[PDB]
């Protein structure tokens, strides 16, 4: 409820509103003005991205509290990263990540 | 923080209602992305900042990308279901709509009558979620890694082309 | 109707509006500088007038909502991702607790620009080019966050002001060097910039997804890309080069100098470094940069926990 | 709380199975070898059994806020590991007939066994949800392993869609329970209630949606319709695993949840589970009456047998030997289903391709497979609750448990359903010995035959002499 | 000052709408979409419950929920691609050869 916090909230709201309005108004002006007269490897890559992004979010949560988690948290994240790297090595070696076989 | 919650919840409800009654897959996925943005706004209104961040990053930003990838890869151009449009015929949707409405009234009756001092909205940071995640929920983290590994292996074994 | 709280609110609102306007005009001037190096403000005014007064023609067999929506994503995604960047003490738009997470949210939304443009542009070659471009940017967004996570691990928070204050003594480019190079690579690849310029150029089955975009939609794509370079450079400065921190100059002068230096470095990277093959790019990403970011985070955590007595 | 070295030695089957998953994956990445990767998987599972011995040498304690290891956990972990080992043994000749990659099968089997171990040790809603999902997703892969075959792909799609819906139901019910009760541990689901206010509407509704998810997973009526389709369409070792290990692990975590939760002795939940048990027994036995397909018949059979087990669960808060009855019945059901689905697997192995039919054709099996016919008729007698078989010992335990708790409708349901079971089980067992007009050579096929023969001998010997099994299940006591 | 009942009711509304979309839609892709709506509603309910009690367990439950949603979405879309490649038809009623 600080005045700095509410001022920054208002500034963020005005930033988003004015930015989206600027883009929309620029397209509106562009439209109104002026006269008139597949392979499955894409799925594989996107699916690998989704899986590795969820494992990335796990590491995202770990990274902000490494000191509070101590060495036992380091050991757990090391097991997590080793399993993730084993899966990555598996995908590379079986040709799943090889774009040109 | 109450106004944000109510408008975002209303936007989410309207968006998924337009998701389930739409014919174009890309339009349905777009309304689904709008619903996920609104639900992340609901998360931010409640103080679950990490949850809203992951809702935009992962749910609206990775999984919906996979859905859009699949839709543009299969090239749905009205394969005998768009021209049929059976889900908007009353004899098809009236049954499940009453069934889901009955389930909604039963669940909502259960929701009411529970003691409720209100959600405070105090932010629960990604710091505390990370502390809990690698503290009392270590096995959840490791076995969730194995779960995502299983999903990876299954989706590779089925979904590859050859 | 005079109160110092309200004066503070409108002063912060004016600061945010000034930051926004400087970012858009600076992206336009980046467009002019790249066009010239490879008056000028009057030339950009003339170009903007031409985009205004040229007829905007949506294709008849194209979905209008998706077609119009893709340039708004290509502009607004990274132009809103700028909002967490602190350019000076007391000159930040939002002091978010999530911060660099908000940058990740905006990049994740930014992939929909290329996907939506390729789908709405009713052309099979444009669709395949969009699939290739989206596969590339997903292949580099897969490690963008972890290359950031090394810095987040050192600072102990997601807040950008806390990251900058943690770079008070030593800038993060020295300890988080591999995070720095991976973030530079992934930030170039996310903005679809050289050497990740045209993934559709490796095949005659693929065409650009900027094709069939004419007028202010093409202008929106161009200015959004250049604004993306501006905000990627500013985030690189605030994450790896102390942000506004410097010995003698005013803080905004140091931030502007570092941002301009990285902008021109991206210009010379486009002008000098050649274009690799598509499979080479995806292989490099998935097989080098992601394990490098994971090992960098592990080593960073071990160093942090070791130096805690 | 943290993880001590004592917590590590209690965690040993989970750690060994996870390390086996990693080692098997790295061996797959190094070179695609069927024999060595199957050997590594079965070595990891046998090492997990010996790890269970080492866990038994340690004490019973809470390894996490999430896991609790006791004799209950050791018993159900051993059951899951035995089912996984038998699935690998049955899977090798069938995969030898396969043409595509045949080691991701073993990776998925190991991950599903890891989920089974987690469900055996699950003391939390977290570990319950995660164990259910870790069972389900590798089974999505395994059910549609031969996706080129039409029936396997159809069973995969049905199981995937319905299990995703069931996991959504279970997760929403968990969320409602957590909304009512501020803790997610099993012991705390209903602690903040008193003076006869155990029937909180939100706690009951959340437990009902969890009942929907768990009753999908246990093939309980009316969440049973997927069972014959997924059983028939899946590969036969996958049918073996889905019949044994998934049901055993999920029913064990349901035992521990209803034993620990203070709302587990709610009258409304007891009446709803009694209705589901009655309907499950009657409906499964009635629906297996006119089946010419052996796998659909075993699916409806699983519906009825899980109804009998649910009857044994209803008396958990009234009698004392409910856990004992569930353990004995689950050992007997495990060995019976292992034998029956193993005969079906051995006669469907090697794989004949996606185009060729995979019909069992059990009529006249004795004239060319006499030992397999004897094993299959021993299983058919055991699943019918015939005395001299272990299935009768389980049925006797269920009947004693129901009689103690005065569950007369359930006891009559068991009697009626048992008579209907007698009809269709004896139809199969006597069709084995009729005459049919018309319609191996490696040690892994012989190993599968040895497995089904040892299952037959175990069923016969423990039906005649059930005291060692009763003594084993009695000392596998959970925390009171 | 937001009631827990309102967040739970919103989650129930979203769950019901997702289940309705899963039932009434004959296209397999829209069934998968309704499944995502259902599991996202469940995760929203867990977040609302955790934010009422002031505990981090709701967001951890959300994290496990979206891990399941990601993995099961990848599996479902692989099965959808296999069905389209085998039959050139996304009809969930046509894949019904197995019957009682
Ligand atoms: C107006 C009518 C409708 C017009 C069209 C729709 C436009 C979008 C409407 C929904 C989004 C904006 C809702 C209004 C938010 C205004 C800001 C606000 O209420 O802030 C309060 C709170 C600040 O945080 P806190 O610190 O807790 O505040 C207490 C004081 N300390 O804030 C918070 O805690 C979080 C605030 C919400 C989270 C950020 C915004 C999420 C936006 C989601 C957009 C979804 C897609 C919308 C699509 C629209 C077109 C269909
Ligand atoms: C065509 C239009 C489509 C829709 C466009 C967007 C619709 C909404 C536009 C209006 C937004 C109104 C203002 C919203 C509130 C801003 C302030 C805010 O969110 O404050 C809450 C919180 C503060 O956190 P903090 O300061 O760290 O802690 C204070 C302690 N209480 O801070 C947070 O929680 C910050 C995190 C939430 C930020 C949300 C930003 C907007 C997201 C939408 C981006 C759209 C991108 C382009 C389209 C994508 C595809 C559709
Ligand atoms: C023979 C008839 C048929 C039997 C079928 C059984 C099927 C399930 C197989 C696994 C069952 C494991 C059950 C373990 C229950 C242990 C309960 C317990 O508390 O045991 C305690 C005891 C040590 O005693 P105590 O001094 O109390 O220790 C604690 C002091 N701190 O600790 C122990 O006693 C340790 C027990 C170790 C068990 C190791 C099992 C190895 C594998 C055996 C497989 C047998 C073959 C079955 C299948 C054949 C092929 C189909
Ligand atoms: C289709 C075939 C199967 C049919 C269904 C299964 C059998 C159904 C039997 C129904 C029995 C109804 C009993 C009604 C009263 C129950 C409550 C009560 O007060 O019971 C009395 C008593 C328990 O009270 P307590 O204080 O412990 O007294 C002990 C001394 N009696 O109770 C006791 O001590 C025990 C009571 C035992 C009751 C009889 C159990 C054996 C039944 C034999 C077979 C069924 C009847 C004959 C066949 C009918 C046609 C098929
Ligand atoms: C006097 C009253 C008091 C005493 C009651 C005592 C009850 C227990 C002892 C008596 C049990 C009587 C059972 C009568 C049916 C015997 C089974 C039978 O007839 O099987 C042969 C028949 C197959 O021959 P078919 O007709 O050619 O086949 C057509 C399908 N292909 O099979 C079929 O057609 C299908 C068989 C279905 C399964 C068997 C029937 C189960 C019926 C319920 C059993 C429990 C009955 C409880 C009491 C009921 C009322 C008396
Ligand atoms: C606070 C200082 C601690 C120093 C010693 C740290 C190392 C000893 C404790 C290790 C605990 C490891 C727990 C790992 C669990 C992995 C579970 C995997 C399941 C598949
Ligand atoms: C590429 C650079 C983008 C910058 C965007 C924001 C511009 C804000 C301008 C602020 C100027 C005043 C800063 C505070 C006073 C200290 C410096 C005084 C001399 C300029
Ligand atoms: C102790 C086990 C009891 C149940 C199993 C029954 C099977 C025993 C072994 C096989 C017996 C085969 C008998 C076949 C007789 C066929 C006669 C045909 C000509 C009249
Ligand atoms: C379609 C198959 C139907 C099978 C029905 C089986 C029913 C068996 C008989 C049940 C009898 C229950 C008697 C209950 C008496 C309770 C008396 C309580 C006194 C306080």
């Amino acid at each position: 409820t600080s005045t700095e916090v509410i001022a920054h909230h208002w500034a963020f709201a005005i930033f988003l509103i004015v930015a989206i309005g600027l883009c929309c108004l620029m397209l509106v002006g562009g439209w109104f003005l002026g006269g008139r007269a597949l392979s499955a490897k894409f799925y594989l890559v996107a699916m690998f991205f989704v899986i590795f992004d969820v494992e990335a979010l796990y590491l995202f949560a770990w990274s902000t509290s490494i000191r509070e988690s101590g060495w036992v948290g380091f050991v757990e994240a090391a097991i997590f990263i080793f399993v993730l790297l084993a899966g990555l090595v598996y995908l590379v070696r079986i040709g799943a990540l090889d774009w040109t076989p | 923080m109450e106004f944000a919650f109510y408008i975002c919840g209303l936007i989410a409800i309207l968006a998924t209602l337009r998701v389930i009654t739409h014919t174009n897959p890309v339009h349905a996925l777009l309304y689904l992305i709008i619903s996920l943005l609104a639900i992340s706004g609901v998360f931010f209104s409640l103080g679950a900042y990490f949850a809203g961040a992951l809702e935009i990053i992962v749910y609206a930003g990775a999984i919906m990308v996979l859905f859009v990838f699949v839709v543009m890869m299969l090239n749905l151009g009205g394969s005998e279901i768009e021209q049929e449009r059976q889900w908007l015929k009353p004899q098809v949707w009236i049954g499940p709509a009453i069934l889901s409405a009955i389930m909604l009234v039963v669940i909502v009756y259960a929701i009411l009558g529970v003691n409720d001092q209100g959600i405070d909205g105090t932010p629960i940071s990604a710091k505390a979620v990370g502390i809990t995640l690698f503290g009392p929920y270590v096995l959840a983290v490791e076995l969730a890694s194995m779960l995502l590994l299983a999903g990876l292996v299954v989706a590779f074994h089925v979904g590859r082309e050859e | 109707w005079i109160s110092p709280e309200l004066i503070e609110i409108l002063l912060t609102i004016l600061k945010a509006v000034v930051i926004l306007l400087v970012v858009v005009t600076c992206g336009a001037f980046m467009s002019f500088g790249e066009r010239r190096l490879l008056g000028g403000s009057l030339q950009l005014v003339a170009d903007m007038i031409k985009m205004f007064f040229k007829e905007d023609w949506i294709p008849k067999f194209s979905d209008r909502v998706i077609f119009t929506l893709a340039p708004m994503i290509a502009f607004t995604s990274l132009l809103l991702a700028f909002a967490i960047v602190p350019v000076s003490p007391g000159w930040v738009v939002a002091d978010l607790n999530i911060g660099i997470l908000f940058f990740l949210m905006m990049a994740g939304l930014a992939v929909y620009a290329v996907l939506f443009a390729g789908w709405s542009s009713n052309n099979k070659y444009s669709l395949l080019g969009a699939m290739r471009a989206s596969a590339q940017t997903l292949s580099y967004e897969v490690f963008l966050g972890l290359s950031l996570m090394g810095v987040v691990a050192q600072a102990g928070s997601f807040n950008m002001t806390d990251i900058v204050n943690s770079q008070a003594h030593v800038w993060n480019v020295i300890p988080q060097f591999f995070g720095f190079i991976t973030f530079a690579i992934a930030g170039v690849a996310v903005c679809h910039r050289h050497p990740f310029d045209q993934p559709e150029a490796e095949q005659e089955l693929a065409d650009g997804y900027h094709i069939e975009y004419s007028g202010m939609k093409f202008g929106l794509f161009f200015v959004g890309e250049y604004i993306g370079i501006v905000t990627i450079s500013a985030l690189m400065v605030t994450l790896f080069f102390g942000g506004w921190q410097g010995p003698l100059l005013p803080p905004f002068i140091w931030f502007a100098l570092k941002t301009a230096f990285f902008m021109m470095m991206f210009i010379l990277i486009r002008a000098s470094l050649p274009r690799p093959r598509y499979d080479q790019v995806m292989s490099f990403g998935w097989k080098i940069c992601l394990p490098l970011t994971l090992i960098n985070l592990l080593v960073t955590a071990a160093v942090i926990l070791w130096q805690a007595q | 709380m943290t993880i001590t070295p004592q917590n590590l030695i209690a965690l040993l089957p989970l750690l060994i199975v996870g390390l086996t998953v990693v080692v098997v994956m790295l061996s797959i990445a190094w070179r695609r070898n069927h024999f060595l990767n199957a050997t590594l998987s079965v070595i990891g599972l046998n090492a997990a059994l010996v790890s269970l011995w080492f866990v038994g040498q340690a004490g019973a304690m809470d390894v996490t806020p999430l896991m609790r290891v006791d004799g209950f956990a050791m018993l159900y972990t051993g059951l899951v590991l035995l089912a996984s080992l038998a699935t690998c043994t049955f899977a090798y000749p069938w995969l030898e007939g396969y043409n595509d990659n045949k080691d991701e099968f073993y990776l998925l089997v190991l991950i599903a066994a890891l989920g089974g171990i987690l469900l055996a040790n699950a003391n939390h809603l977290a570990s319950l949800f995660l164990g259910i999902e870790l069972i389900s997703l590798p089974l999505f892969g395994l059910v549609g392993y031969a996706f080129r075959q039409k029936r396997s792909l159809e069973a995969s799609i049905k199981y995937t869609i319905l299990s995703a819906a069931a996991s959504s139901f279970l997760l929403f019910g968990m969320a409602l329970v957590y909304a009512q009760s501020g803790d997610l541990s099993f012991v705390a689901l209903g602690k903040n209630l008193g003076d006869g206010m155990l029937n909180e509407p939100l706690l009951l509704a959340g437990f009902g949606l969890m009942i929907v998810g768990l009753g999908f997973k246990l093939s309980l009526v009316p969440f049973h319709l997927w069972t014959p389709d997924v059983y028939q369409g899946a590969p036969a070792p996958v049918s073996t695993f889905l019949a044994t290990a998934s049901k055993i692990a999920i029913f064990g975590v349901v035992m521990r949840l209803f034993l620990y939760a203070p709302v587990g002795d709610s009258e409304a939940i007891r009446v709803v589970l009694a209705i589901i048990a009655f309907a499950s027994i009657i409906f499964g036995n009635l629906m297996a009456l006119s089946q010419t397909n052996i796998k659909r018949l075993l699916g409806y059979s699983s519906i009825s047998h899980l109804g009998y087990l649910l009857v044994a669960l209803i008396a958990l808060q009234t009698g004392e030997m409910s856990m004992e009855a569930v353990g004995v019945y689950l050992a007997g059901y495990l060995f019976s289903s292992l034998g029956a689905f193993g005969v079906v697997s051995l006669m469907s192995s090697p794989y004949r391709g996606p185009d060729a039919d995979s019909l069992f054709s059990y009529r006249g099996l004795f004239w060319h497979r006499p030992i397999l016919a004897a094993v299959m008729t021993v299983m058919m007698l055991s699943l019918a609750g015939i005395p001299m078989t272990l299935g009768f010992i389980g049925k006797f335990y269920v009947l004693a448990v129901g009689v103690q708790a005065h569950l007369w409708w359930l006891v009559g349901a068991v009697v009626v359903g048992s008579a209907i079971g007698l009809y269709y089980y004896l139809r199969v067992a006597v069709s084995l010995y009729l005459h049919a007009p018309e319609q191996p050579s490696n040690w892994q096929y012989s190993a599968g035959g040895i497995v089904v023969l040892i299952s037959a001998l175990l069923v016969l010997v423990l039906g005649v002499w059930p005291q060692p099994l009763i003594s084993i299940v009695r000392l596998a006591m959970p925390l009171m | 000052m937001i009631p827990l009942q309102h967040g739970l009711i919103l989650a129930a509304i979203l769950f019901v709408l997702g289940l309705t979309g899963l039932v009434i839609r004959r296209n397999l892709l829209f069934m998968l979409i309704g499944l995502e709506i259902m599991i996202n509603a469940s995760a929203l309910a867990f977040v609302v419950a955790g934010s009422y009690w002031g505990q981090t367990d709701g967001q951890v439950m959300y994290i496990l929920a979206i891990s399941l949603a990601a993995a099961e979405a990848s599996i479902g879309l692989a099965l959808l691609l296999q069905l389209h490649r085998r039959r050139q038809n996304l009809n969930i009623d046509s894949v019904s050869e197995m019957r009682g």
